[PDB]
RNA sequence: GACAAUGGUAGGAGAGCGUUCUAAGGGCGUUGAAGCAUGAUCGUAAGGACAUGUGGAGCGCUUAGAAGUGAGAAUGCCGGUG
RNA sequence: UAACUUGGGAGUCAGAACAUGGGUGAUAAGGUCCGUGUUCGAAAGGGAAACAGCCCAGACCACCAGCUAAGGUCCCAAAAU
RNA sequence: ACCGAUAGUGAACCAGUACCGUGAGGGAAAGGUGAAAAGCACCCCGGAAGGGGAGUGAAAUAGAACCUGAAACCGUGUGCUUACAAGUAGUCAGAGCCCGUUAAUGGGUGAUGGCGUGCCUUUUGUAGAAUGAACCGGCGAGUUACGAUUUGAUGCAAGGUU
């Protein structure tokens, strides 16, 4: 028996195009260039899930550095002091504390300085 | 057994392999022939012996 | 195939210089209207198995009926003229399911003609018994002489 | 008043009545969970664990055991006829913080 | 209330027709009529007949007051293209698209 | 659980500072000022928004170099015309346009992005000891 | 010379930004009230400058 | 429960998705089938539902069978349109 | 924690750089030909500005958690003015 | 367990026709209103074409290559956005604005930041300035027969089999 091309092709291509929704011009319209872009999007997203952890740790560290400097202490010495004090609060929590309640952060800074 | 519940003996049947139907199969494109040379050609390959 | 499709003999345009892809016949497989690559070609699908296995299959189908209680033995069919309505009544009195295989020792013209028009009722002889019919049927109605004959044969 | 709790290999800053999403806990919806690793207590009275505040606890109610939004993990290596597509939904537990300590 | 008229398969390219439609879109009927009369383009008379037909069925079919009507919509869609050829040098032929337009005019009383 | 604070225009507060270039080393003052302009000294630093402060640099003409930079550090530019290189020594530039000297040194330490350009626009340099921004009520800022 | 790359819809429409015609230079004829081209005889009534043509 | 492995081209091995047709069984459909369109749906993938609009008469599902069974590229063929 | 034997199926027979032992060339070549090792090929991630072949290191998936490698910590740009 | 209008004959149709060639010869494209023609009386704009009503019809949004009616491509309107900016066009992060769903730790848009040189082929090595593709759709490539061998399955077994 003969199997004509049928509907599968259009269904598959339409799925790719819908995933290409929002893209510029032909890239949200034509299957070949949409497919290519969706491939690039997948590769980029896989890479960027990992890069995002780097990025947010970097941000937290920058903010902690700024807070420590406000307390006359470098980021490096503050982290060394917290380690020697046995305090395991991670960078994200430290940043959020520094932002939200400065007195708590000042007490942590004094704990670090005492440990050093 | 019933005509709506037929079952071949375990291990008696195996789906045939179809080459040149996309990369995921592992036999797409060159269809298991590798790249170029006489052995890659339709009707290619030397006489036995 | 490309040989079979009409025409196609000539090269549609010269090998080089025109700027087109090179082509050798308008009936090549990538051409609309071209010859088919492979495809169906007349052949038989029949094959054989050993005789002992054929016999084992027939016995297995009959044994499945007997163990599922879809085996009914009748003394005889005393039909002198064909009458679909009489045969329908006989089936109903025997309390048979929709799909019944009726087995006669030999060709019984009147039984065959009476059962012929009844959906789901198939009539065969002891010699004509086959796995498809037995398996397709929900119950077998076999005359005593047919049952003995089948027993002898298998 | 807020607390730093440790759970699912992470740390979360929580206040009472806050909804939080964490790595799947071994609990049923409706149950009460108790976080026994409190690193820090902020607010009026500050308590600094070294590493954990002794005796400190945070109780919460399990609202939901869900699965996160579908991620399509797709990768390929150009010119190598080589790609891989997988789906992923990360389990999670949603809770509401009832009481700190 | 709205009245519509359509001229289908006018043998003028839609680009050209739309040049003129862009002048009358959204204007009052009388000003549009004047613009079409005084615009020196091939499609102006055709567009004018479409507009007058729309005003006519506004008045007759819907008893609208024609002196309060505005050209609510005016557009040209592509009709089927006549395919032609021009012999060029050295035995070659080159395509000629004789394009057509479906011209729609819709007038409205705004109510 | 995502909990990182993100600054935005509703909650950003930009202050005005004054920094005295007199007796300061060009590059060191410049790096510090760039930090201030980018907002790297704020605990609410957020990379995609301008959280930095405004800086006025006074006494740009009194900035100093080490070594022989006065005659040996050369600033080159190109007019995009064939053979269109023009040069000026750091000392000559300090004499004739100290504002540009400080501005360019600082702006070379900011990213070449739209946000970087915006942040560099918050810098004001003056060769003398006066500035025209008393309305902004700037505070003196001590380096380091 | 030939186009190295086809022209996108965006680029084409940008180029066509200025490709258009204007409303004719027209005013109401003081005689008959119908629009006319300024400095032209009015075709409706054949009048110009208060006289018939 | 534990803890061990899981980059990959040619290529080997395995398990599957989907298409048309057939058999048997069991179902749907003018109170609206297929097809088409849209959607914020489900599955580890190929892919599967549901709702609504359009459409106007055919089509699923289960088990097994059989193949003209899956396209993005061949200066591929044909048509349409830039 | 492999190794070997028998049998079914292959592909490959253009290799490259780097280090090092050598021939050739001119103690020329991103040269060429052998020996030995690694990497690329068929390897993504971090460093070397960018940079197959160099340095670190081998990506089952998810995380806005922690420790490190090479390399780094004045600003671009994370971390010692 | 053959095709179903690019399939099946080249030809479902006035096809060995049209068309091309001096000639031998080569050789297409092109099916579908509706159950019924009931195939739109009449009015209106217009020279006509075409259209708006009215009517027939279950349906005209079935009105003549008239079932369905994808995509490329062409228009109209609009929610968000854009005229100091260097863009393989996405991705990750993200205010503001506009919405409100298969109700899900929603949808549309996107100031601004990080990262980021298409795909295929062929190569030691390709963003490659090596090849190929204007776009979209359809069509387009390990098949079958008979032998051989090996493996799995099944029957029987010093026998097995026509
Ligand atoms: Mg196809
Ligand atoms: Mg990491
Ligand atoms: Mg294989
Ligand atoms: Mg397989
Ligand atoms: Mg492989
Ligand atoms: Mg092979
Ligand atoms: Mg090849
Ligand atoms: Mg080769
Ligand atoms: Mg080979
Ligand atoms: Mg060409
Ligand atoms: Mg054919
Ligand atoms: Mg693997
Ligand atoms: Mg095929
Ligand atoms: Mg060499
Ligand atoms: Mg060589
Ligand atoms: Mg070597
Ligand atoms: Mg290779
Ligand atoms: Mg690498
Ligand atoms: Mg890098
Ligand atoms: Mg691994
Ligand atoms: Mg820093
Ligand atoms: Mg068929
Ligand atoms: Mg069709
Ligand atoms: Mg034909
Ligand atoms: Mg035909
Ligand atoms: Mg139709
Ligand atoms: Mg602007
Ligand atoms: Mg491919
Ligand atoms: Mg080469
Ligand atoms: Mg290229
Ligand atoms: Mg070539
Ligand atoms: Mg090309
Ligand atoms: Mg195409
Ligand atoms: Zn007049």
């Amino acid at each position: 028996p003969r199997v004509k091309g049928g509907t599968v092709t259009r269904a598959r291509r339409k799925k790719t195009i819908k995933l290409a929704k929002g893209y510029f011009g032909s890239k949200h319209t034509l299957y070949k260039v949409a497919k290519q872009q969706v491939m690039k999007s997948g590769q980029y997203a896989f890479r960027d899930r990992r890069q995002r952890k780097r990025d947010f740790r970097k941000l937290w560290i920058t903010r902690i550095n700024a807070a420590a400097r406000q307390h006359e202490m470098s980021y490096s010495r503050l982290m060394n002091g917290l380690k020697k004090a046995g305090i395991d609060i991670n960078r994200k929590m430290l940043s959020e504390i520094a932002i939200s309640d400065e007195k708590a952060f000042a007490q942590l800074v004094t704990k670090a300085k005492d440990a050093l | 057994m019933k005509l709506h519940e037929l079952k071949p003996a375990e291990g008696s049947r195996k789906e045939r392999n179809r080459v040149g139907r996309g990369v995921a199969t592992g036999n797409g494109k060159t269809s298991g022939r590798g790249h170029k040379g006489q052995k890659a050609r339709s009707g290619g390959g030397v006489r036995p012996g | 195939n490309r040989s079979a499709v009409s025409g196609g003999g000539r090269k549609p345009w010269k090998q080089k210089g025109t700027g087109r892809a090179r082509q050798g016949t308008i009936r090549a497989p990538q051409w609309r209207g071209g010859g088919i690559v492979f495809g169906p070609t007349p052949r038989s699908y029949a094959y054989k198995m050993p005789k002992k296995m054929r016999r084992l299959a027939l016995r297995s189908a009959l044994s499945f009926k007997a163990q599922e209680n879809g085996l009914t033995v009748v003394d005889a069919f005393n039909f002198e003229a064909p009458k679909t309505k009489e045969f329908k009544n006989v089936l109903s009195t025997l309390e048979q399911p929709k799909k019944v295989l009726v087995v006669t020792e030999n060709e019984d013209v009147n039984v065959e003609l009476s059962a012929r028009n009844i959906p789901g009722v198939q009539v065969t002889t002891a010699q004509g018994l086959n796995v498809l019919d037995i398996t397709n049927a929900d119950s077998l109605v076999i005359t005593e002489a047919a049952a003995k004959k089948v027993e002898e044969v298998l | 008043m807020f607390a730093i709790i440790e759970t699912g290999g992470k740390q979360i800053k929580v206040e009472e009545g806050q909804e939080i999403f964490v790595e799947k806990l071994d609990v049923n919806e409706g149950d009460t969970f108790t976080f026994d690793k409190v690193l820090f207590v902020g607010g009026d009275s500050v308590k600094v664990g070294a590493p954990t505040v002794e005796g400190a606890t945070v109780t919460a109610t399990v609202n939901k055991q869900g699965r996160g939004k579908k991620i399509t993990v797709f990768t390929y290596k150009r010119r190598k006829n080589s790609k891989r597509k997988k789906g992923h939904r990360q389990p999670y537990t949603k809770l509401t913080i009832d009481k700190i300590n | 209330m709205e009245a519509k008229a359509v001229a289908r398969t006018i043998r003028i390219a839609p680009r050209k027709v739309r040049l003129v439609l862009d002048l009358i879109r959204g204007k009052n009927a009388a000003e549009a009529i004047a613009i079409l009369k005084l615009t020196n383009k091939a499609s102006s008379p055709v567009i004018e007949k479409v507009l007058m037909s729309a005003l006519a069925n506004a008045e007759h079919n819907y008893d609208m007051n024609t002196d309060e009507l505005v050209v609510k919509e005016a557009y040209a869609n592509e009709g089927p293209t006549l395919k032609r050829f021009r012999p060029r040098a050295q035995g070659r032929a080159s395509a000629i698209n004789k394009r057509t337009s479906h011209i729609t005019i819709v007038v409205s009383d705004g109510k | 659980m995502r909990q990182t604070f993100m600054a935005n225009e509703s909650n950003i507060e930009r202050k005005w500072y004054v920094i005295d270039a007199e007796g300061q080393t060009l590059g060191r003052l410049s790096s510090e000022v760039a930090s201030i302009l980018r907002g790297k000294n704020k605990v609410t630093y957020t990379p995609h928004v301008d959280t930095g402060d405004y800086v006025i640099v006074i006494n740009a003409s009194k900035i100093e170099f080490t070594g022989n930079k006065e005659t040996d550090k050369v600033y080159y530019r190109h007019s995009n015309h064939p053979g269109g290189i023009k040069s000026i020594t750091a000392g000559e530039l300090r004499r004739t346009n100290p504002e540009r000297l400080i501005e360019n040194s600082i702006k070379g330490m900011l990213p070449s992005t739209r946000l970087g350009e915006k942040q560099g626009k918050k810098l004001f340099v003056y060769g003398g000891a006066e500035h025209p921004h008393a309305a902004q009520q700037p505070e003196n800022y001590e380096l380091r | 010379a030939v186009p190295k790359r086809r022209t996108s819809k965006t680029r084409k429409n940008k180029r066509r930004t200025h490709f258009k015609i204007s409303v004719p230079g027209m005013t109401e004829c003081p005689n008959c009230g119908e629009y006319k081209l300024s400095h032209r005889v009015c075709k409706n009534c054949g009048s110009y400058n208060g006289e018939e043509v």
